[PDB]
């Protein structure tokens, strides 16, 4: 899981 | 004839429509911003979602912001008259009000300003649907355990996350939204309206998916998309 | 039993819920803001509507911005265990991710912050609409001729106009979104879900009404609402 | 009509  | 309704837009013309789907991967190195993992598996999802919704789609990989705005004009000087709809779906960074191009931001309000009902008369009256996938600050959702129109009017922004909050993405599943959007396309567009989809969609980002990560200020976090509508009618991809 | 399906919220609660109305008409000398003109049969309107909806209706009028805040902190802390859901109709003036009460601003995020899925437990999973009366900026449209869920999830933002725009009040017959809202629901409440509700309030808005005005700048121009769903499931004020 |  990554942020944008 | 017998009595008639005017409820939905209409969805017959001779082609669905454009969807232009910008994805944005990879960065310049100067902007100090980081690739996007995941983001060739959303951009696949949707060729292949709104190839079965019958739309002409476009994919376009990693444009600078000067790119974004040229397709955007162009397309919006386009003959839409054949078209019942046009469908633009923005992969990238993000802040509120802002997507990155590989080089710099673009603003939102711009790109949308061309189709404008004024200045793209060919899509004035019809639905003109932007669906983004990109941050929109830095915010993190702890979770709880449980004559004229308008020329802005026809306009729905689809948004992957609330405002003034992150937008989370799998590296190898795809974002948490964009999955779920083509997962319930595929499910329900020959049953539900737009809007009924997209709430759908709300649903399934909000309890299906939850952040794991080793810093605990990412972890266990949670997302809601925004539905942005200034529809006018009800919309409904099949038609007869 | 047989097959069960769980796509809307629950609705057949002992109570429909509250639905806090404040109406702001004017405002202390001090800042300068004019009155507000109309907005008396709004709030009529309103009452009338919601009290058809079987809402616990409470007006209130002329409101600071103090009062504002204690009154939607004490309204949190009610017991809403027996409601189906939490209504807030705000009338006054504003801007962008603000409404004004009668001696300064109130930032809408403050608001809704207080009925957040972790800090008003009893509304958690239940559907909290937020409706909007007040400028969102001073652009005017010409027009064209033709586990854990988010602490955000389950809030609607029903705004009388597009975000950046000014919202447009009649002093005789009330704002074009009140009138046009109340009118649809109480034609359609008993028939249709409510996005497709606010759906006709868009086309109503946007097709039916038109500034006059002697100064060339307010003349002539139009308005779109913009719905702002962050909810899970479909609305419908009906049951069984 | 007036504005708000
Ligand atoms: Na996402
Ligand atoms: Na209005």
């Amino acid at each position: 899981d990554e942020v944008d | 004839s017998g009595i008639s309704l005017d409820n939905s837009y209409k969805m017959d013309y001779p082609e669905m429509g454009l969807c232009i789907i910008i994805n944005n991967k990879n960065f310049h190195k100067s902007t100090g911003m980081t690739s996007r993992s995941g983001t060739d598996v959303d951009a696949a999802n949707l060729r292949e979602t709104f190839r079965n919704l019958k739309y002409e789609v476009r994919n376009k990989n990693d444009l600078t912001r000067e790119e974004i705005v040229e397709l955007m004009r162009d397309v919006s000087k386009e003959d839409h008259s054949k078209r019942s709809s046009f469908v633009c779906v923005l992969l990238s960074h993000g802040e509120e009000g802002i997507i990155f191009g590989t080089n710099g931001p673009v603003d939102l309000k711009k790109i949308g300003n061309f189709f404008r009902g004024d200045r793209c008369r060919s899509l004035t009256g019809k639905p003109k649907l932007f669906i983004i996938q990109a941050c929109r600050g830095t915010e993190l959702d702890c979770g709880i355990e449980t004559h004229k129109i308008p020329v802005e009017a026809d306009f729905l922004y689809a948004y992957s996350t609330a405002p003034g909050y992150y937008s989370w993405r799998n590296s190898k599943d795809g974002s948490w939204f964009i999955q779920s959007l083509c997962a319930m396309l595929k499910q329900y567009a020959d049953k539900l309206e737009f809007m009924h989809i997209l709430t759908r969609v709300n649903r399934k980002v909000a309890t299906e998916f939850e952040s794991f990560s080793f810093d605990a200020t990412f972890h266990a976090k949670k997302q809601i998309p925004c539905i942005h509508s200034m529809l006018t009618k009800e919309l409904y991809f099949y038609h007869h």
